[PDB]
């Protein structure tokens, strides 16, 4: 009259540890959106200065 | 009744199961089983090859009476 025994559940304490901790970010470069051009510029009346 | 011997001997939940597959209803196998009168019947099974073991009756031993009192004198 013996009862069967608890089966253990690997598949979700296997998403709770694997769970690393949070990525710590640190910038190479500077965060550039703006940058330098050359362009000819021109007097009043139309000419190349 | 070599095969009820062989049921019994068997897991509880083993059973139930062989008695459900015959016809018999769940609340009364598990009335059965649950009352653990299948632990009372491997010595009723046993004592059911004393009595078929030795012959009161034969050619002639049919025609004395055994409960006599005086063959119990």
């Amino acid at each position: 009259k013996t009862i069967p025994t608890f089966e253990p559940k690997e598949s979700i304490l296997k998403k709770l540890e694997d769970i690393k901790p949070e990525q710590v970010k640190k910038q190479t470069k500077l965060f550039r959106i703006f940058e330098p051009r050359q362009l000819p510029v021109y007097r009043a009346n139309g000419e190349k200065e | 009744i070599e095969e009820l011997y062989k049921v019994i001997s068997l897991h509880e939940n083993e059973i139930q199961l062989y008695l459900i597959s015959l016809g018999i209803p769940k609340i009364d196998a598990d009335t059965y089983v649950g009352s653990k009168i299948y632990s009372q019947d491997k010595y009723r099974i046993l004592e059911s090859y004393v009595y078929n073991l030795l012959s009161i009756n034969y050619g002639c031993y049919q025609l004395f009476d055994f409960n006599s009192p005086d063959l119990e004198k």
